[PDB]
RNA sequence: UAUCUGGUUGAUCCUGCCAGUAGUCAUAUGCUUGUCUCAAAGAUUAAGCCAUGCAUGUCUAAGUAUAAGCAAUUUAUACAGUGAAACUGCGAAUGGCUCAUUAAAUCAGUUAUCGUUUAUUUGAUAGUUCCUUUACUACAUGGUAUAACUGUGGUAAUUCUAGAGCUAAUACAUGCUUAAAAUCUCGACCCUUUGGAAGAGAUGUAUUUAUUAGAUAAAAAAUCAAUGUCUUCGGACUCUUUGAUGAUUCAUAAUAACUUUUCGAAUCGCAUGGCCUUGUGCUGGCGAUGGUUCAUUCAAAUUUCUGCCCUAUCAACUUUCGAUGGUAGGAUAGUGGCCUACCAUGGUUUCAACGGGUAACGGGGAAUAAGGGUUCGAUUCCGGAGAGGGAGCCUGAGAAACGGCUACC
RNA sequence: GGUCGGAUUUCCAACGGGGCCUUUCCUUCUGGCUAACCUUGAGCUUGGCGAACCAGGACUUUUACUUUGAAAAAAUUAGAGUGUUCAAAGCAGGCGUAUUGCUCGAAUAUAUUAGCAUGGAAUAAUAGAAUAGGACG
RNA sequence: ACCCACUCGGCACCUUACGAGAAAUCAAAGUCUUUGGGUUCUGGGGGGAGUAUGGUCGCAAGGCUGAAACUUAAAGGAAUUG
RNA sequence: AGAAUUUGGACAAACUUGGUCAUUUAGAGGAACUAAAAGUCGUAACAAGGUUUCCGUAGGUGAACCUGCGGAAGGAUCAUU
RNA sequence: UCUAAGGGUCGGGUACGAUCAACUU
RNA sequence: CUCUUAAGGUAGCCAAAUGCCUCGUCAUCUAAUUAGUGACGCGCAUGAAUGGAUUAACGAGAUUCCCACUGUCCCUAUCUA
């Protein structure tokens, strides 16, 4: 996670539309919004207690978790919010009346919520397009 | 013309996908409105199903919002000076969102004398009694009392002028003001 | 393709309306309107294919064209106006009514209700949501929208439509061993008398069904209409009553007389 | 742009062209019964085969299975209802080893010439 | 109907192929052809080229008629009967044809739009618009041009048109007429402490921005900042309004403004009925057309997972200038390297990437089969693509449209 | 065969299901039905322990496989019924005092894999407490 | 160091055919139409031909990979009698 | 209100010149293969084929082929306590 | 006419600031 | 087959800077080629450290062709010291 550095971009990284007013004191001087992505997902303390803004997460971004909900295992973590991974199956070929190997390397996007590490099980949930390969977002850690 | 489709470039695995559905109306693109300050013109864009769209040039005014204080003006806007996409927009002070413009800080400054009545920078008795009772909250800022010394403050556009054909925005307070302030003091 | 279609082929129109293959090369296709185009009776079938009340589609203008027909107490002259579930039928002359209810085996039956029975009608709500100015409504499977509707009706419920003023006048809460109509699948034109239905978060409900045979299946919830209390429903039931017998059952039934 | 009309051939050829066998017992069969062709007894050969199909599918599965009461109890009903299965004889293990010619024992001509009517199966 | 036979030897048993054998909604061809039903049919080569003629137009009771059209209604001096032409509104984006392109592309099954557009249909749904809003004003209703038409004409020719003179709208372009009540801001004066006022303005919808609410597992006390509906100023205190989803910054409401400003009926047919202070006074029905928003239906666009033939005498490929991802913006109906600026060096591959080939549109299916398979699928249905090859675009809800236009070849 | 070749019961059996005990938790709280209720009122009465039905809970080892179910358009394939005179076909049709009319059908099955729900838990893998942050508390 | 008995491992040998094979023969070449312990490699009539061509390795000789056009009804294995 | 015209941009047909790949196709001459014909020369193999045959490799010779080194029995020896 | 990247020397109890100066892209 | 030698020119290469006949023959290059290149080889009189045959790079070396270029030329004119 690292935290990110925050405010690292050109442009001032916030949450839209969450206002912190500066006229008013009280505690949690930064307002934080966040939810929960459903299905029994659960929001890890990183989600709402952290600084990253990360306009891709689940949990306090604006996309939201909807459609397949997918496991896999880490192959890459040299992007930047994002990884890789690969889902092995077996393919029924009827002629033979048995199976053969065969894999998908999904990209899917990871929050700074989590951490993760080359070899780890992830859960990760179907959201809309993010980037051009992109269509899935990380939601629970199952390794370390 | 401008497409928006993906059958052209490369798939994840860097092939050369072959020629299919030659262009589609459905995914087209247009040309950037490249707003300018002064003398407004605004021109109309038949979208899809109707819809008309509002591609604006050359924005004069625009309605920024004070948010700490809940209120709204119609202000002049001088010049873009900051932008994080493109350095150019603000040499050729083009009009995009999250574009850093200076604005007349008039009609804000008015409104300030009517609603508290202390001052800015530097009769009957109904006006003190909303002014006794509107009192211990003009003690807004250090960073925002300053600018109405020189009439022009530091706002962020957040509205989408070459889609809508509107210019509204509101002022840079708090944490995001001292933000971009370093990057415009930065020498 | 660069529009909408407007022919319906046959070969490709719901097999429920029992058109037959051949005499023609085209089948009525369903105008916009309540009901979905693969659930549809339009009345050209209904008048020629069902009651047989015409010869040709010719015939079935001129019927319409007159003002005889009437769907839901409106006239409705479009030859191809679709009628759907539970829609009611009225003919001034014969002085007949009817109710478009499924037959046992998948199809539209034929079901002639009495005069009394046409002065209301049941409505399965998709959709419960505020309107403009806090006003809410629902949104029953025929696209009926009723503004300020009681309080306690939620999703899946049935209300009862007055079809004189689009007022509601008793609903039918969606509980276990309430009377249901099964609307959609294999198992279409069944009463089975819900037992309880599965949570699965995420989407796609099941609930399980035993009619009165004691014979259980199991349905989604988006096929399941509920009709009324166990025992008397609310609406009059086509004979048979949605028993689902076997086909060994069925032909000892039909060599029962002869 | 209309529905195909189905068909489908009726008869099937044997596989040996010429063997003694065959070439005398379906022309014993053709001159006992006045049958013009070839095509009349493979027309029937190939009627049987599709009923000797079924009921091997049906006895392959097990006693007091629904398919095979409702489909085995038809089958029968038919063969019954024209005369080629007797009455004695509805056990569907029968139907495997008819014959041939039980068909052609109730074809028009041979009745017709059964009850007198004819004096000859040509006439 | 789970079957084989002839051919290497002087003779034998094998391996092995050649030949025979049966079928083909597989073609072609030859000889021959009496009857009824049914029926494919310029796909293969050449998505090669086309004379000619058709294939898209359309009206009611209910948009506009002085036809200098037809006839008599005779109830009619404004029209009211039928009706050419033309303006207007729709449709022409369906259908039909073909299979050239196309190998994770199309497509099949299965998902999503909590990521968008949607003419039409069906169901609901604008009392708030005299703008210095007390003469600015027509609201028993306000303007303009023009077609059709008359006549002058130009070219060899085209569904070519010009100048002159008319006249209509559901054409174009303007435009008011209806209750209240409540609330929020300004705010005269008494003059005061507990402070209330006359009066004025704002308050539909649509657009844009910012902010607020949109809550909800359980029970009791401490004094303050000051009483907070009413006080027996001890405080009894409750009513405190709050929907849906697995999930939301959702539905929805509120505040402050913004718009060069959308919409909020100057439209048509039939019936003519009630009330009086009988005035062309006031009310009053069944429809048609149109219109803002939501829902619905007909759709569209994108999208999840798995699945495709032959090839290594294709092993590395992608990233100049887009490749993989981030931030921001522009564009789009929307998501998204869709495009742009900055940044990182990423992504796929022996589980076969990438490249080449296909005499490859993909399925539902077809032929032959004991079981297992093999071959085929241009073609009656579904989805896709194209109109000689390219590209670009107007109209519109919907087209990169070709029985639409533009340019090149 | 207690009816005249059709089914009931108390039956000697077989085969497949469910619950309980034998060391065998094979997860549950706010609360409702309190339920099967030690509930008993004179032989049908006032009061037992929540999933047998529910809203939200911390948590929740993962698969492969197999059974059942929903989906897999129509046509075509198999297949039931039926006078196209038979047949390929088609989805028709049939019965009346035929003067008024009545009425049966237009089924069913198959449809790899992928996805979905579901019971099993043998077979084949995966994980746990070892320089104990191991569980109950 | 020899002799006798047993045993584990090795090079083989003799007899027989339960079995296998077209046979020659085989204690594996058996437990294979009563067809499935795990796994690697290679062949699909005889010639053209291990030839052409393209690659790759070698100083070279050459190695590895490796066609097609064309042509043919038989080539081939083991035994039998001359 | 507004025609002709005009600035910049994007989309971008098409032409020319090259490059690259692929598919066909001419070519003096050179060198193979196949088949036919009673062609010329010899006799390399099948018997110990009259020098046993064959394999790899190298050289040589009209030609089959010969010779050296190592190897095999598919040998003409299953055999010398 | 602008923009961006490429430095030296001083500075913390036991990440940032000041100042100065290069032609290279 | 015969005469003959010390041995009778092997592998290679060739109208080559080495071929007289000769402007050899065939192909290509051109409108036309005693030029050039590629083949052929009874080669007056090629040929193996008289070194043979090749050969990347290099050359103010000999030669041929092609593109660009041009007053070399058609066909000359003009200007300056
Ligand atoms: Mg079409
Ligand atoms: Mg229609
Ligand atoms: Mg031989
Ligand atoms: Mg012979
Ligand atoms: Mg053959
Ligand atoms: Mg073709
Ligand atoms: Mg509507
Ligand atoms: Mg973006
Ligand atoms: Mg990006
Ligand atoms: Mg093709
Ligand atoms: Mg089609
Ligand atoms: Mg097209
Ligand atoms: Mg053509
Ligand atoms: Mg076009
Ligand atoms: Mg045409
Ligand atoms: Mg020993
Ligand atoms: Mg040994
Ligand atoms: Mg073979
Ligand atoms: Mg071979
Ligand atoms: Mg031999
Ligand atoms: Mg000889
Ligand atoms: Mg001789
Ligand atoms: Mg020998
Ligand atoms: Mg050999």
């Amino acid at each position: 996670s690292t935290e990110l550095t925050v405010q690292s971009e050109r442009a001032f990284q916030k949450q839209p539309h969450i206002f912190n007013n500066p006229k008013v004191k009280t505690s949690k001087r930064t307002k934080r919004w966040y939810k929960n992505a459903g299905l029994g997902f659960k929001t890890p303390k990183t989600a709402i207690e952290g600084s990253y803004i990360d306009k891709k997460c689940p949990f306090t971004g604006l996309v939201s978790i909807r459609g397949k909900i997918l496991t896999g295992t880490v192959v890459s973590t040299k992007m930047h919010r994002t990884i890789v991974i690969r889902r092995a199956y077996l393919h029924y070929i009827p002629k033979y009346n048995r199976y053969e190997k065969r894999h998908k390397n999904v990209p899917v996007h990871v929050s700074p919520a989590f951490r993760v590490q080359v070899g780890d099980i992830v859960t990760v949930g179907q959201c809309r397009p993010i980037s051009k390969t992109v269509r899935f977002n990380v939601v629970k850690v199952s390794a370390a | 013309g401008i497409s928006r489709d993906s059958r052209h470039k490369r798939s994840a695995t860097g092939a050369k996908r072959a020629q299919f559905r030659k262009k589609r109306k459905f995914e087209l693109g247009r040309q950037p409105a490249n707003t300018k300050i002064g003398a407004k013109r605004i021109h109309s864009v038949r979208t899809r199903g109707g819809n008309k769209k509002y591609r604006a040039l050359r924005i004069e005014t625009g309605n920024f919002s004070w948010a700490s204080e809940g209120i709204s003006k119609k202000t002049r806007i001088a010049g873009v000076v900051y932008h994080p996409s493109n350095n150019e927009l603000v040499r050729t002070n083009t009009l995009t969102k999250a574009a850093i413009v200076q604005i007349d800080a008039t009609p804000f400054r008015q409104w300030f004398e009517a609603h508290y009545g202390q001052t800015l920078g530097k009769k009957s008795k109904n006006a003190e009694r909303k002014w006794a009772a509107r009192a211990a909250s003009a003690k807004i800022e250090s960073s925002v009392e300053s600018q109405f010394s020189a009439g022009r403050l530091y706002a962020c556009i957040s509205s989408r002028p070459g889609q809508s054909g509107r210019c509204d925005g509101y002022i840079l307070e708090g944490e995001e003001l001292a933000f971009y302030l370093r990057r415009l003091t930065a020498k | 393709a660069r529009g909408p279609k407007k022919h319906l082929k046959r070969l490709a129109a719901p097999h429920h309306w029992l058109l037959d293959k051949l005499s023609g090369c085209y089948a009525p296709r369903p105008s916009a309107g309540p009901h979905k185009l693969r659930e549809s009776l339009p009345l050209i079938v209904f008048l020629r294919n069902r009651l047989k009340y015409a010869l040709n589609g010719r015939e079935v203008k001129a019927i319409l064209m007159q003002r005889h027909v009437k769907v839901d107490g409106k006239v409705r002259t479009d030859t191809t106006y679709p009628a759907g579930f539970m829609d009611v039928i009225t003919l001034d002359a014969t002085n007949e009514n009817f109710r478009l209810v499924y037959d046992v085996k998948g199809r539209f039956a034929v079901h002639r209700i009495t005069d009394e029975e046409a002065s209301y009608k049941l409505g399965k709500v998709k959709k419960v949501q505020l309107g403009k100015k806090g006003v809410p409504y629902v949104v029953t499977h025929d696209g009926r929208t009723i503004r300020y509707p009681d309080p306690n009706i939620k999703v899946n419920d049935t209300v009862k439509i007055d079809l004189a003023s689009g007022k509601i006048t008793d609903f039918i809460k969606f509980d276990a061993g309430k009377l249901v109509y099964v609307t959609g699948g294999r198992n279409l034109g069944r009463i089975g008398t819900i037992v309880h239905k599965e949570r699965h978060d995420g989407g796609f409900d099941l609930v399980h069904i035993k009619d009165s045979l004691d014979n259980t299946f199991v349905t989604r919830l988006n096929n399941v209409f509920v009709i009324g209390e166990q025992g008397k429903p609310y609406i009059s039931l086509p004979k048979g009553k949605g028993i689902k017998l076997s086909i060994a059952e069925e032909r000892d039934r039909r060599r029962a007389q002869q | 742009p209309r529905a195909p009309r189905t068909y489908s051939k009726t008869y099937s050829t044997p596989k040996r062209p010429y063997e003694s066998s065959r070439l005398d017992a379906e022309l014993k069969l053709a001159g006992e019964f006045g049958l013009k062709n070839k095509k009349e007894i493979y027309r029937i050969s190939f009627q049987l085969s599709k009923i000797r199909r079924a009921a091997r599918d049906l006895l392959t599965r097990d006693e007091k299975d629904p398919k095979r009461l409702f489909e085995g109890n038809a089958l029968i009903r038919r063969l019954v209802r024209v005369g080629v299965l007797s009455e004695d004889k509805k056990k569907l293990d029968y139907v495997l080893a008819l014959k041939v010619e039980d068909f052609l024992e109730r074809r028009l001509q041979t009745q017709v010439y059964k009850l007198g009517l004819a004096k000859s199966v040509h006439h």
